[PDB]
RNA sequence: ACGUCUAUUGGACCCGAAACCGAUCGAUCUAGCGACGUGCAGGUCUGACUUUAAUCAGGACCGAACCCGUGUCUGUUGCAAGAGACUGGGAU
RNA sequence: AGUCAUAGGUAGCAGAACGUUCUGGAACAAUUACGCUGAAAACAGUAACAGAAUUGAAGCUGCUAACAUAAGUAACACUAAAUGGAUAACAUGGCCGUAAGCCCAAGGUUUUGCAUAACAAACAGUGAAUACGGUU
RNA sequence: UACCGUACUGCAAACCGACUCAGGUGGGCUAGUAUAUAUACUCAGGCCAUAGAAUCAACCAUGUUAAAGGAACUCGGCAAAAUGCACGCGUGACCUCGGAGGAAGCGUGGCUAAAAAGACUCAGCAAAUAGCCGACAGCGACUGUUUACCAAAAACACAGGAUAGU
RNA sequence: UAACUGUCCUAAGGUAGCGAAAUUCCUUGACUUGUAAUUGGCGUCCUGCAUGAAUGGCGGAACGACUGUCGGGCUGUCUCUAACAUGGAAUCUGUGAAUUUGAAAUCUUCGUGCAGAUGCGAAGGCGCUGGCAAGGGACGAAGAGACCCUAUGCAGCUUCGCUGG
RNA sequence: CACCUCGAUGUCGGAUCAUCGCGUCCUGUGGCUGAAGGAGGUCGCAAGGGUUGGAUUGUUCGUCCAUUAAAGUGGUACGUGAUCUGAGUUCAGACCGUCGUGAGACAGUUCGGUUUCUAUCUUUGUCAGCGAAAGGCUUGUUUUGAAACGCCUAUGCACAGUUAGCCGCUGGGGGCGAGUACGAAAGGACCAGACCCCUAUAAACCUCUGGUACACUUGUUGUCAUUUACACGGCAUAGCAAGAAAGCUAAGUUUUAAAAGGCUAGAUUGCCUACAUUCAAUAACACCGAAUGACCCCGACUUACAAAAAGUUUAGGACUAAAUUUAUGA
């Protein structure tokens, strides 16, 4: 069993778990988003866009 | 390959007139050389040693004895084979016969050797060797080395350079065994093996045994039967093998490992086969076989 | 398996006199086109020459021969 | 690690032995279609020995010949080239139809390369030597080759008059059948 | 009082742990569960149903796709921070 | 300014100095320096008197950057196979063919097309019209 | 009858592994000899670009053949070699009566014959694919699961049983 | 031999059926077979250092990439290696690392020495520099943790260690 | 004892290959012998080279199978993992027994369980490169101290000390000698001095006998091509099977004395019309070969009394020249 390939891509999932409804679902992830705003971050969650 | 050879200073503070005087006069009062030998038939010393031949190695051959039992024979073929120069205990440190064997083109040699055989008045030789041989066994230049030298059932001792056959591994230049093929080992089947022995030697002995390009090796097989003479086309045939590849020459001598300065009662012509009417020979033309003489031995079969 | 010091400069330049390459004591040079080469080669227009101008070879007569030309 | 050259034998040209005698095909059927190909060292002596073997198996001129050309030989438009003009050329040449000239080396890996041409043609690079050299009857030579079992082998047009006299006659043509 | 040297409290001449306590993020690797969907060539044996008939069962057997990794060899800053070859185990 | 006495040193203790940056005393390098030496050392050759220190480095398997050594060494061996003066269109030969062919999905997100070097990415290209997939 | 997708790649040089990485990656379609998607050659189609060039080093890896022997090698026949297939005969103990079992062991095979038969070959399962067999024990009833990266086992589980609580 | 009786602390002194056995120190347990030769198996026997109905005792069919042994066949595992095939290696061209490194212009033996010296002493040797090979040394290199000891050391686990609602 | 290495360093085995000492098992030998020579016991010299099988144990310990002349004991970090194994001594899984309240311990028995490294320089084997000269000749001579000529040796090349240094180094057994001298008698030698057989070790060779032989010959299966399913061609391990020559090789064939034999350097002596290109990229073919007054290579033809390595031949490549041969009787 070779290791390193973790990361099994899937826009579903990483829309679903690291998105900005659920940041913003919970307290503490809606302070995990007011520090990376605090910290000056230019994308605040992996699926912004315009 | 050699060492620093000569600081060589010059300045004698004038001492070079009393080495000069005396080169000059050692030189005019050293002994004028022996004459020239001349030799005919002479008697059998029983401490005199033989001069040798340069044959030519024309590969190997069956035959039967009258007993019935086949032989391995190699033949051997003189080519020409002279006295080139000749050394002297008087005007050199030694008594030896130089000999020469083949032949090549005066655009094939270097000037420099070529220079040697038109001094000598001799055709130009392929190959050049000397024999040590004693004070009643100085043969004249000019004088013709072939297989008459020998006879049947004399014991030589032959000299010859090995085949060659490039880098070779311990398992087949020193005979070495390696590990087993199949019982874990890990790209070690060849292997040599231990070569040192840890701190205490710390080091690798002088004479170790490792893979390295053998061939071309001045290998001598000792006391060998000589079983046929043909004088006429010049062929000896001794029985066993002779090192070295097919025309390749090699070296012929009287088995010294067999001397109890009897020589075994061969009838050996001391000085060389001095030949007699050497008139009414062939040169190289339309001529035909001769006959042979060939030794017996006792009893091959005498019992099962 | 691995070297325990640093090699000095003088050793490093002993090492590597098995890379240096002999120079060629002989050339064959075509006196029009100065082209230069060994003297067992064809060095003209045919093999590699754009200088070439044809007075490397001087002579090339050969007008007859007959035969069937298969179509 | 069998020796072949050294001990003379076929080249092995880096390949196994099967692509090895396709691509010799290959090149002698490139080599009579387009008389002169360039090429490295090894594979030109190759093909030149090979070259030998295939020009005098169509100079046979038989029907097991031209079977057995017909799988060594693959153009079939070149096919008929071996057995008819390559033939009628080289009809009395005892061997040597091919020269090698060396042309340098070559820019993807500094191999060195060989021009390898068919003698005896308009377009070849030196002049051929004759197969035959018609021989003097006043010299040392015929005389040898008249106690000595040797024949005359003298230089001869495509039909010489010794075959004159069979087809001039009329008797002897049989309509055509 | 200033200056210098010690002393105490502070991180207190500098660098270096294994740690302990909180509250962020992680089941896209992996373990279990849950919902929906899909797949299991070719044969062999046994039991049952119906037979003018294009049905079912066995944690059955041999064996591809597929899942796993027994032994040996290679590889050991390797092709690979666990791979390859040949043998292997399961494959309604 | 002539006689005497003392001067091995680790840990440690004491005394005298050199150098770096900045400041106060109005301003000590606008137009440079460059006779190559001097001093016991630290060093000096662009003040001096005082003061404030993130003030002196071969020595912490220290950190950062650059450059060497090994060394033009190892490697460029999983495979089908290439040849003809070209990674050729043509010809010859070979390899897969339940794939090394074809169509999609996930994922990637322009990686896609054009010039016998070239000045070419700066330019192009994805069309729902069969009741194509989604959105329900 | 709008909106979004439509290029290219997709067992891979374009995804996941730092790489142009020998690893991992889901579904579907398919021709002949022929008969199964196995095996050998081939169709449609694709490929022979990512180091090349010759040659006889030693040695290493992977294989072919080997006289006379044959486990004598070795901790241990490990590794190799060997049986390997369809039609017939046959076919042990022990046993939960199912099995052991394809037990073991012996015949018969291509090619021509509108056909009672034959030819010659050293060889007719002719090339490729398709179990080594038998006996004595130990441990675990069995199929399974287990330490991703040195242990797949006597360890774990299992159907069943006993006990205790409810 | 101790079957039945005599004794002492004592919950009680281990049944038909087991045993040098996964487990028995003596050990090559005496016994048969096994081989020409057996300390590792098989079947008996008893002298159980330190076995045994729920730590389940007594063996069985089938099953096992489990473990120890015997026969047949088979063959380079071997006696004892040889030739050949493919691909590396070796030659050339092109691309092109890393481990390591106080500085080196680094000989041998004996002695000495922080106790195994290229470097110190005595004696001797050595034209110089490489390619291709073999690895005895450079206490080769690769990890400041293989094992032992220590710490005002940590961590997790255990218990009739201590304290807590 | 704890002096040396914990900024971790293979030992308690054998597989291959070694070197040294002698406290000698044999072979070579001398004394005392309660010495019939044999066969023994010691004791004195001598380390040249020889000490083999394998069945059983993880055993370096040990036997006992049966052969030899013998089945030596040690230093070798109880030699030897940058050559090999990991079978046993370091773990991690599990079982059985002992001890323990238990986590656990056991040097008690078991089954299973990663051996990394491309050689810098120190050795060692082997194959190679670099280590220049021209000195004065008053030139022995010449005119138009410069130019070459003549000398001593200087390099180069060849043969190379009754010549340094170094390596290897010469093993045995049984017969014949001798049915023997001896010896009541069974029982049987010293001498190896030489001859005959074997066996090692070492060095070669392919003549024999075999093995292998992948562009050789024969037979054959499937399949793709094949306007003939005639011949030929591709692939399937060279598809398979059989038989082959060269070359290599051993299991084959020769030789293994006092000293023999090899390697490196070399006083000398002799010679000199020697800048070193081509014939295929690894001459190892080939320098003890050839380059056209050349059979060196390659091709062609013939050979079954070569199942193929020789013979003819300048056809092709090593270019080259004319006013008597594009040319050797190659
Ligand atoms: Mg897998
Ligand atoms: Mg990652
Ligand atoms: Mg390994
Ligand atoms: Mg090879
Ligand atoms: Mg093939
Ligand atoms: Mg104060
Ligand atoms: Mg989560
Ligand atoms: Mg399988
Ligand atoms: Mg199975
Ligand atoms: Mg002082
Ligand atoms: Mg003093
Ligand atoms: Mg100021
Ligand atoms: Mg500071
Ligand atoms: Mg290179
Ligand atoms: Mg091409
Ligand atoms: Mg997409
Ligand atoms: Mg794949
Ligand atoms: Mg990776
Ligand atoms: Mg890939
Ligand atoms: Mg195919
Ligand atoms: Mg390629
Ligand atoms: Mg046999
Ligand atoms: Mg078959
Ligand atoms: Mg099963
Ligand atoms: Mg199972
Ligand atoms: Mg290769
Ligand atoms: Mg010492
Ligand atoms: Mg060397
Ligand atoms: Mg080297
Ligand atoms: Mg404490
Ligand atoms: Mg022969
Ligand atoms: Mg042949
Ligand atoms: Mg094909
Ligand atoms: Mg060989
Ligand atoms: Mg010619
Ligand atoms: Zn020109």
């Amino acid at each position: 069993g070779n290791r390193g390939n973790t990361y099994q891509p899937s826009r579903r999932k990483r829309v679903n778990r690291h998105g900005l409804e659920k940041r913003l679902s919970t307290p503490q992830g809606r302070e995990v988003l007011l520090r990376r705003l605090r910290k000056g971050r230019w994308r605040i969650t992996v699926d912004s866009f315009r | 390959g050699y060492q620093p050879p000569k600081p060589r200073f010059p300045l004698p503070d004038s001492i070079a007139s009393i080495v000069e005087e005396k080169t000059r006069e050692h030189r005019r009062s050293a002994p004028a050389p022996p004459p020239a030998p001349k030799l005919e038939p002479r008697p059998m010393t029983p401490t005199s040693l033989r001069t040798g031949c340069i044959a030519t190695k024309a590969g190997m051959t069956q035959e039967w004895d009258e007993h019935g039992v086949r032989v391995p024979l190699t033949v051997l073929w003189v080519d020409e084979c002279q006295v080139v120069g000749l050394k002297t205990r008087p005007v050199h440190g030694y008594n030896a016969l130089m000999l020469g064997s083949g032949y090549k083109r005066q655009k094939c040699m270097s000037p420099s050797e070529a220079g040697f055989f038109l001094k000598a008045g001799v055709p130009f030789k392929k190959l050049v060797a000397e024999w040590q041989v004693s004070e009643d066994a100085l043969v004249p230049v000019g004088t013709a080395i072939g297989a008459a030298h020998y006879v049947a059932g004399q014991r030589v001792d032959v000299t010859g350079w090995t085949k060659w056959k490039g880098f070779q591994g311990v398992m087949r230049r020193w005979g070495f065994k390696g590990l087993p093929a199949s019982h874990g080992v890990s790209l070690s089947h060849r292997a040599p093996g231990s070569i040192g022995n840890r701190q205490d030697p710390g080091k690798i002995w002088k004479g170790k045994k490792l893979p390295g390009c053998m061939g071309d090796e001045r290998r001598t097989v000792h006391n060998c039967l000589v079983y046929k003479v043909d004088a006429a086309r010049n062929l000896v045939y001794l029985r066993g093998q002779v090192p070295g590849p097919v025309g390749r020459s090699v070296f012929l001598r009287d088995s010294r490992l067999a001397s109890p300065a009897l020589r075994a009662s061969w009838g050996l012509p001391f000085p060389t086969h001095v030949p007699s009417a050497e008139e009414l020979k062939a040169a190289p033309a339309p001529g035909d076989v001769s006959v042979v003489p060939a030794p017996d031995g006792p009893g091959v079969t005498a019992w099962r | 398996a691995t070297p325990k010091k640093k090699l000095s400069l003088h050793r490093r330049g002993n090492r590597r006199v098995w890379y240096w390459l002999k120079r060629k004591t002989e050339v064959a040079k075509c006196s029009y086109c100065g082209a230069l080469s060994g003297r067992n080669q064809m060095f003209s227009g045919a093999a590699g020459n754009s200088a070439c101008t044809g007075q490397c070879v001087e002579q090339a007569p050969t007008p007859p021969a007959s035969s069937y030309p298969a179509e | 690690a069998r020796v072949r050259v050294r001990l003379g034998d076929w080249n092995r040209l880096n390949r196994k032995w099967q692509h090895r005698v396709s691509m010799m095909k290959t090149m002698v059927t490139q080599l009579l279609e387009k008389e002169r190909i360039r090429t490295t060292l090894a594979k030109a002596k190759t093909l030149q020995r090979y070259a030998d073997k295939v020009i005098t198996l169509g100079k046979q001129g038989t029907r097991e010949a031209w079977s057995e050309a017909r799988g060594i030989v693959r153009t079939d438009r070149e096919l008929h080239k071996l057995f008819t003009q390559v033939a009628l050329r080289y009809r009395e040449r005892p061997g040597g139809f091919t020269r090698l000239v060396r042309a340098g080396w070559r820019e993807r890996d500094a191999a060195p390369v060989a021009f390898v041409e068919l003698v005896d043609r308009p377009g070849e690079l030196r002049p051929a030597n004759p197969a035959l050299q018609r021989p003097n009857p006043l010299s040392v030579q015929a005389w040898i080759r008249q106690q000595l079992g040797q024949p005359a082998r003298e230089p001869s047009p495509l039909l010489p008059p010794s075959v004159q006299q069979y087809l001039r006659e009329e008797n002897r043509i049989q309509q055509g059948r």
